[PDB]
């Protein structure tokens, strides 16, 4: 891929997510959805190999059914309002297909299983965008639809992706399975406080970019895609294993890191609303993730596994790689809980 | 399901048991069948016949579990005389446990489904006594 | 009869998709699509949409023609499979076939159907508009203003064209 | 819901005009001068009042203007105009252009007998004012009351009192 | 029914030629009367063989373009808005965008033929 | 509703069953995408042009040309399966279980 | 109130952050840590490489930090605003109550036995 | 729109195409432009929750005119009754029907 070439490829993916957030109109935002998903196939294929292959291909059937459920949506909300405003929609079959469209567009369960192949077929930088940027638009449809939404479908939405989410990660030893299923896991906590309160649905979803940004530019950075390839690096770089403890011990929403602001906010909307058994059930099974977190850190920093003898030809050469913006994002991933009452800004 | 579950909270707790088993069966029944669909799908079985064999196994498994619930919580109401007591769930639940044990031919799998079984349908009955939401409408 | 003559293109539309959804051989797949194609554009040129009907049975008919190249390059076996070649296939074009022939006897015998949701059978021109005399067809206005008010439609639309000239030389280059 | 008020067939009676639209389009340039007032008169109300039902006196009218109208050439002009609209019927476009010879015949029957000058291209797409004696409708679309809006929200913005006020905050 | 009534008649005409064709001439039948044809000898494999596709990216790009078209040939229509200035801004962009397509396809020489 | 919606709905319903009972050309499913989108093109053109929705006539021609784009992405991911396998079997894809 | 701007006009009748906000020397501390993090990264003297780097992350998160904190503190008074106001307009809703005395109020007493 | 950028910049991308009753080539109206137009103005500017129910009239009013369910049921009432009399040789048609 010419550099140029690229740079226009990933312009588009952005451009198909913004038209998405700023229409009015429901063919636009089919069309954005379009947009995006010609534009990224190329980013998951930029490596041509079988894998890569066969990680596009099932993302292209998962994304272009989904918009075929999309647009049957849209028509049978035109029948039965003659209008194409993005709003709460005016069929109870309209809301269940769109409802679905997005879930599967997100990846939410049971309508997850292309994300953990996906996100392992594809290199880091492309599942980078493929578990952040590509929830930014689903999520705002879903921010804008919600007032006709049923309730028992996202909450059910909602509690599967929890709990398929921490199953699912409890048998993984590639690294980027691990953040496959860790992405489904925090996508149920987002729809699940929706009902209630969208804005803590952005709050969670800001937060959780925020993270898993972050992990994946240190994945990046060392070029680790395997839960022993990552266990050598006390070895090159030691500073990037407090990093990686830190990040991951927020993910798993301890206090005081920041990744325990969106479990903490979402538990306090839910039961304003009474709703008390749906919040302890999720946030015990959050504990799955902490779990797998906590391997990794295990791990990762804190003891120091078996190294090789050419390791030691890479303690005379210094990180190259870009790593744009990790220094800011790690700090905001960790320590951003004094600063909570921040979130009216998204209100 | 809104209507099979309907017809359970319907009728009195220890009153018109076989009426409830029927309730509970049907809710079984359909959480078997739920399971056989998705678990034929995704594990292709190797003949029609086997999955097939799968279907009813569950089925019948699920079902079993159901009617048992029903008949032993209502049953232990009308003797006890006690028709809103969170325990007559329990004693329910864990017999439920107990035919999943016996189904598997595994005690500690039914020792603790008669406890989880048990705990989690005495949770239930409280929730109905005292109006505890799951999917609680929004409000404020 | 000719009072329902959009119910009886509806119908044939349907066994087109009967016919390539139960897939069979993608060579007789690409058929019923065309068929279908065929039929389709018939039911919307009734309601007065010569051009949208003309035109999505040109895009078919060229988009069935490139399939068929790529049908027996990458697509073909030894025994093609027929409607009646295979067991799976049989099953369920004969279920397509049923509930189809089903849901029309039921809903002509009634004058009206319940199927899931409630559709009436008085025949589909009965919603139709009394009152027309200009001179123009409005089906062209409106599509005509996609390069007056649709300034945005034609934009995105013309750069997801390009974009995706763009795209499917980097998938396809090896 | 109610029922739909319909005038009787016997208020729905007016003399016809039958001629076919060859006769029609060949008189048409003339009728649209010497019969704009009633037509323009009609065609006010039914787009003020969007009711058939509110116009039905304005259309005979117009009816009866035209049956005077074609009354006129009959008298005047019959051979000369049985010519001209002859010679339209022919054209399946009924096209104004394969008959100019026996148009200008017809326009100048006319012009010598009855005064009538054929407007000029782009006189009869003028929008044109009219004077009536109807009242305007008030409330033409039959609309109910329109809901209250929500009571406006007015005042000074005053600072958050103790803050943000979450949990321990005190800012 | 002009319309349907004149579908009709061709393709009646053309099953009625074929009916004819096959129950008015004696035939005689045999295996190697009715065996596939290539120059002689018999084929070597079957027909039904992947039969590769040289010009596979133009036929996918055929797509894209037959497409355009469609946005297009309303173009004689749209010439009789009174937006004259939006509209002629609107047409020469699409056909710009068309044709810059073209040329990169053209550079990046995907309209050779697989070797 | 008119009866007429009642064999677009069912064909667009075909169509994804079609689409979501594989067999094994990934052909056949392409096709399937390309029927959902027709039944969707022919539904959406009856409920615009018998309301009379002007403006909305338009609507139905961008279907089609981001039915081609998705069509065009389809076959392109086709060539590139059948160049790995030699076939276009979905039983192929089945790397990234591991 | 007004459609997707960051700070509509009537946040300026609200004082703004001071310059000493102990929210701000806050985000100012956090910019201070990413600095020194960007170094230990690269493997630069974390305290003294590049102190116009370092700088700038103070900087640029105080600026940033200071417009979140002004609209942080506009919602809240929007919030505040929007909720008297709805009091004030129905009385009815949130009447008030007449207070009795613990003197008079019986409450029950539980011994500790 | 989740993010109003066409508010803020006053540029219209989509809008012009959401309802029927906006302006349309050469003034072409919509067949249920009336029915739209009352109940995008009752419900202007009261919000979702109140216009479900007090624009009740004017939305159910635009539903029939948009599907026309009631008036097939109707329609189909009455055809049913005339071939209940047509066996029973209990009415005739009119010559004009
Ligand atoms: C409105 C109505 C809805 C609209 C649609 C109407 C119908 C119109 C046609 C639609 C297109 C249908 C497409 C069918 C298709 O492509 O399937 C091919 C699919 C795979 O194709 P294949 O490669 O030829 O495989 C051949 C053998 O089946 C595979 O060989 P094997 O060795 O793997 O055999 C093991 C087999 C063993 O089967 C079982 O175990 C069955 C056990 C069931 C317990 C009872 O495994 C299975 O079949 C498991 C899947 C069974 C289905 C899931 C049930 C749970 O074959 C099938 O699954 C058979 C289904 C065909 C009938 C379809 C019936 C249509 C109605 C669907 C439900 C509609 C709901 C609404
Ligand atoms: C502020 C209010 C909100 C509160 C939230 C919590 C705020 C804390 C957020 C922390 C953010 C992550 C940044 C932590 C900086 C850690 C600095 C550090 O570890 O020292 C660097 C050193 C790297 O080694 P090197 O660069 O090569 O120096 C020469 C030694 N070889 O490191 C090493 O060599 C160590 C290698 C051995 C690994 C030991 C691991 C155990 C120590 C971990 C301590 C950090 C734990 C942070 C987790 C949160 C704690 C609350
Ligand atoms: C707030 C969250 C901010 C998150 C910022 C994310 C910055 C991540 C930087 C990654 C490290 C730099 C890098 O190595 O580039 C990776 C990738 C480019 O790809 P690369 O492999 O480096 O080279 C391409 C040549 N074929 O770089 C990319 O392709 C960029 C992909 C990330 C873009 C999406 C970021 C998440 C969504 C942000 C929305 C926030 C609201
Ligand atoms: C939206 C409303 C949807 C509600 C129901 C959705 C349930 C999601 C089911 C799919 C996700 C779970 C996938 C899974 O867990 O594996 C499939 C499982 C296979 O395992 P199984 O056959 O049951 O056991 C073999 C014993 N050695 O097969 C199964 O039996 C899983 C059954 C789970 C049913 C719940
Ligand atoms: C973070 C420090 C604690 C470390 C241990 C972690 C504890 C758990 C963290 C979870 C969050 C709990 C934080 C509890 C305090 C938050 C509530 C609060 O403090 O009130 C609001 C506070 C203003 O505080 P106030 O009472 O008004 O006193 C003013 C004094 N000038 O306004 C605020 O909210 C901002 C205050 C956040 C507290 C840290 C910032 C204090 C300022 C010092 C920053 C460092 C400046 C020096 C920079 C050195 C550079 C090398
Ligand atoms: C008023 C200030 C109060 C301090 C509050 C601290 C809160 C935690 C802030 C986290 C950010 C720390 C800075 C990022 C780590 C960079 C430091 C490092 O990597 O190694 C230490 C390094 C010295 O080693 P060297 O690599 O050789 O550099 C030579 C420069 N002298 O550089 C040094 O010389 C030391 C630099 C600081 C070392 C920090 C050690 C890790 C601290 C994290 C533990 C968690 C913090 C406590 C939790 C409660 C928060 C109040
Ligand atoms: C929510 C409440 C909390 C508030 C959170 C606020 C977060 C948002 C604030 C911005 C966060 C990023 C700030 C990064 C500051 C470090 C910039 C720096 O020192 O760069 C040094 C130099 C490049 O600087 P230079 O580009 O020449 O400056 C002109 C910029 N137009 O060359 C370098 O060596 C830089 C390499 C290290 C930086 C990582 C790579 C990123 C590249 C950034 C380019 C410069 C960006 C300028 C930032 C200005 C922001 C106002
Ligand atoms: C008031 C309503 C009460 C409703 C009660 C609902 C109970 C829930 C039933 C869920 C379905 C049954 O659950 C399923 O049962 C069968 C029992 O054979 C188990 O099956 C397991 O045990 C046996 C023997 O080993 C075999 O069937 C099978 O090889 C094995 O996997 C499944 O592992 C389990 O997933
Ligand atoms: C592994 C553990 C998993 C988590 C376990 C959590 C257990 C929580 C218990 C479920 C909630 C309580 O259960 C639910 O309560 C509501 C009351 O609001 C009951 O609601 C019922 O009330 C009336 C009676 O007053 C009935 O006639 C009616 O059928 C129904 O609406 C439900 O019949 C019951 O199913
Ligand atoms: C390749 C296979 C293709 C399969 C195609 C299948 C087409 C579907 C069949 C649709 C048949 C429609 O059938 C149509 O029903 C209506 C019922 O009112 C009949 O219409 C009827 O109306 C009045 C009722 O007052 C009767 O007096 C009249 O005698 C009768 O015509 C039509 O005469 C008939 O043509
Ligand atoms: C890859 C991107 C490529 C984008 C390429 C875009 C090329 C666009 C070139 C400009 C096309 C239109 O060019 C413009 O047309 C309008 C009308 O049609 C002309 O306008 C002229 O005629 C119109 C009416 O017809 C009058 O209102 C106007 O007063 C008069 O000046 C402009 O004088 C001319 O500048
Ligand atoms: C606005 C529409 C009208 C403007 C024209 C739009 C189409 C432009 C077509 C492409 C123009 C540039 O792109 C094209 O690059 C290739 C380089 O491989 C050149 O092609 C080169 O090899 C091919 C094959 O041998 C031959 O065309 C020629 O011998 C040679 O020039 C073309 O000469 C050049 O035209
Ligand atoms: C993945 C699934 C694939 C298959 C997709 C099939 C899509 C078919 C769309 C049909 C939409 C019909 O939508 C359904 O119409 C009937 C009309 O009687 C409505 O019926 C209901 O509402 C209306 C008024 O609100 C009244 O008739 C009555 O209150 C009630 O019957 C349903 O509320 C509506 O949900
Ligand atoms: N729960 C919702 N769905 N909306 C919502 N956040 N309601 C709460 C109202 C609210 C809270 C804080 C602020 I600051 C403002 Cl201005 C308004």
């Amino acid at each position: 891929m010419n550099p140029i070439i690229f740079i226009i490829i990933l312009l588009t993916i952005m451009l198909g997510t913004i038209i998405v957030m700023i229409s009015s109109h429901w063919l636009l935002v089919w069309i954005g959805f379009e947009m995006n998903m010609l534009a990224i196939i190329p980013i998951m294929m930029k490596n041509h190999n079988p894998r890569a292959t066969e990680a596009s291909t099932k993302y292209f059937l998962t994304q272009s059914t989904a918009s075929m459920l999309l647009m049957m949506a849209v028509i049978i909300n035109l029948m039965f309002s003659g209008q194409w405003t993005v709003m709460k929609l005016f069929n109870p079959m309209a809301s269940m297909l769109m409802t679905m469209a997005l879930a599967m567009k997100l990846g939410m369960a049971p309508f997850h299983f292309w994300v953990p192949e996906v996100t392992q077929g594809i290199p880091l930088s492309s599942g980078l965008i493929l578990l952040t940027w590509q929830k930014l638009a689903p999520m705002s449809v879903l921010y804008q639809i919600f007032p006709s939404i049923n309730l028992n479908l996202i909450l059910t939405l909602s509690v599967l992706s929890i709990l398929i989410g921490g199953w699912g990660g409890l048998n993984q030893t590639q690294l980027r399975k691990i953040m496959a299923y860790s992405s489904i896991a925090h996508m149920g906590w987002m729809t699940a406080v929706l009902p209630y309160n969208p804005t803590m649905t952005l709050l969670n979803l800001i937060i959780y970019i925020i993270m898993t940004s972050t992990m994946f530019t240190m994945f990046m950075a060392n070029s680790t895609t395997t839960t022993l390839s990552l266990s050598h690096t006390w070895n090159k770089t030691p500073i990037m294993t407090v990093l990686i403890l830190a990040t991951l011990l927020s993910m798993g929403g301890l206090p005081p890191l920041s990744g325990f602001m969106p479990k903490w906010m979402i538990i306090q909307e839910m039961t304003k609303n009474n709703s008390i058994i749906l919040p302890t059930f999720m946030a015990i099974t959050a504990l799955l993730n902490l779990y797998f977190y906590m391997r990794l850190t295990y791990s990762t920093t804190l003891t120091m596994f078996p190294s090789t003898n050419n390791m030691k030809m890479k303690w005379q050469f210094p990180l190259m790689k870009k790593m744009t913006f990790l220094p800011t994002m790690v700090v905001l991933s960790t320590m951003m809980l004094p600063l909570t009452p921040m979130l009216s800004v998204l209100e | 399901a809104k209507t099979v579950l309907r017809q359970y909270w319907d009728i009195p707790e220890g009153t018109e048991c076989h009426r409830k088993t029927y309730a509970t069966t049907s809710i079984g029944g359909a959480a078997g069948l739920v399971v056989s669909a998705y678990s034929v799908a995704l594990k292709t079985p190797t003949s029609f016949l086997e999955g097939v064999a799968r279907t009813g196994r569950y089925t019948f498994t699920a079902a079993a579990i159901g009617a048992i619930f029903g008949l032993t919580s209502c049953i232990s109401a009308q003797v006890r005389e006690k028709p809103d007591d969170p325990l007559n769930y329990l004693i329910g639940g864990c017999a439920g446990g107990l035919i999943l044990g016996a189904r598997t031919r595994s005690y500690g799998i039914g020792a603790a489904a008669c406890a989880y079984m048990g705990l989690t349908a005495a949770l239930v009955k409280m929730g109905q006594l005292e109006g505890w939401q799951v999917f609680a409408e929004p409000k404020v | 009869m000719m009072l329902y003559i959009v119910f009886i293109l509806s119908v044939i539309f349907v066994m087109g998709f009967v016919g390539f959804s139960s897939k069979p051989s993608p060579i007789y797949g690409g058929l019923g699509l065309i068929v279908s194609g065929g039929v389709g554009c018939g039911i919307v040129l009734n309601f007065g949409g010569s051009f949208l009907g003309l035109m999505v049975f040109l895009i078919y008919l060229g988009g069935m023609m490139v399939v068929f190249g790529y049908t027996t390059a990458m697509a073909t076996e030894q025994y093609p499979e027929i409607w009646l070649s295979n067991k799976a296939v049989l099953g369920a074009f004969v279920t397509g076939l049923l509930m189809e022939f089903f849901m029309v006897y039921y809903v002509l015998k009634d004058k009206e159907v319940e199927v899931v949701f409630e559709f009436n059978g008085l025949g589909d021109w009965v919603i139709y508009d009394t009152g027309d005399s200009g001179f123009f067809s409005e089906e062209a206005m409106g599509i005509a203003a996609l390069y007056s008010y649709g300034t945005w439609l034609v934009i995105v639309t013309g750069w997801s064209l390009l974009i995706g000239v763009v795209v499917i030389m980097e998938i396809t280059r090896g | 819901p109610g029922i739909v008020e319909l005038p009787s067939l016997e208020d729905l009676k007016v003399q016809e005009v039958k001629v076919s639209s060859s006769v029609l389009k060949a008189a048409a340039h003339h009728y649209g001068a010497q019969c704009d007032k009633p037509n323009k008169e009609f065609m006010l109300c039914r787009w003020e009042e969007k009711d058939p039902r509110r116009c039905l006196e304005e259309g005979k009218l117009v009816n009866q203007c035209a049956l005077e109208f074609f009354r006129q050439i009959k008298r005047h002009c019959a051979e000369p105009f049985t010519e001209y609209w002859t010679c339209i019927d022919y054209s399946g476009l009924q096209l104004f252009r394969r008959c100019r010879k026996q148009q200008a015949q017809f326009d100048e029957c006319v012009l010598d007998k009855l005064g009538w000058v054929r407007p000029d291209l782009g006189d009869l797409s003028k929008v044109t004012k009219v004077k009536t004696d109807r009242p305007l409708p008030e409330n033409p679309y039959h609309s109910r009351a329109r809901p209250e809006p929500n009571p406006e929200v007015e005042g000074d913005l005053k600072p958050a009192r103790h803050g943000s006020r979450l949990f321990f905050w005190t800012m | 029914m002009n319309l349907m009534l004149a579908l009709l008649t061709n393709f009646t005409l053309a099953t009625l030629l074929v009916i004819i064709a096959f129950w008015l001439p004696q035939l005689n039948v045999y295996s190697e009367k009715t065996s596939p044809y290539e120059c002689g000898f018999d084929p070597m494999g079957s027909a039904r063989l992947p039969f590769s596709m040289k010009f596979f990216l133009v036929a996918i790009t055929f797509l894209l373009f037959d497409l355009e078209i469609a946005l297009l040939l309303p173009l004689p229509w749209a010439s009789q808005t009174a937006n004259l200035n939006t509209m002629l801004t609107m047409a020469l962009f699409l056909i710009i965008l068309l044709a810059v397509s073209l040329a990169y396809e053209w550079t990046q020489k995907g309209l050779e033929w697989t070797e | 509703m008119s009866m007429v919606y009642m064999n677009i709905m069912m064909a667009f319903t075909v169509s994804l069953v079609g689409l979501l009972m594989y067999r094994s050309h990934l052909m056949s499913s392409l096709l399937c995408l390309e029927g959902m989108m027709l039944s969707l093109f022919v539904m959406a053109a009856l409920t615009i042009l018998n309301s009379h929705f002007t403006l909305a006539s338009m609507m139905p021609i961008i279907l089609l040309v981001f039915a081609a784009c998705e069509a065009a992405l389809g076959l392109s991911l086709l060539v590139m399966v059948s160049n790995t396998y030699g076939t276009d079997y979905v039983q192929n894809l089945n790397l990234l279980q591991c | 109130r007004a459609t997707f701007q960051f700070l509509p006009d009537e946040a300026r009748s609200l004082p703004p952050p001071k310059l000493t906000d102990p929210r701000l020397a806050f985000v100012g501390f956090l910019g201070y840590c990413s600095g020194l993090i960007d170094n230990a990264i690269r493997r630069r003297p974390v305290l003294l490489a590049g102190l116009h780097r370092q700088l700038l992350y103070i900087t640029s998160f105080v600026f940033v930090g200071y417009y979140l904190l002004k609209r942080q503190d506009y919602m809240y008074a929007v919030r505040d605003h929007d909720m008297f106001s709805y009091i004030k307009s129905h009385p009815e809703d949130f009447p008030e109550k007449d207070k009795k005395t613990y003197g008079e109020v019986f409450e029950e007493f539980h011994p500790v036995r | 729109p989740f993010f109003d950028v066409q508010k803020r910049l006053g540029v219209d991308l989509d809008r012009w195409m959401t309802i029927q009753s906006a302006e349309q080539p050469h003034k072409i109206p919509s067949r249920c432009h009336a029915f739209e137009k009352e109940w995008i103005e009752c419900a202007h500017g009261i919000g979702s929750i109140r216009a479900e129910k007090e624009c009740k009239i004017e939305f159910e009013d635009f539903r029939e005119c948009l599907l026309r369910q009631k008036t097939m049921k109707r329609l189909h009432a009455i055809r049913r009754q005339r071939e209940k009399l047509i066996k029973e040789g209990k009415y005739t048609p009119p010559p004009h029907h």
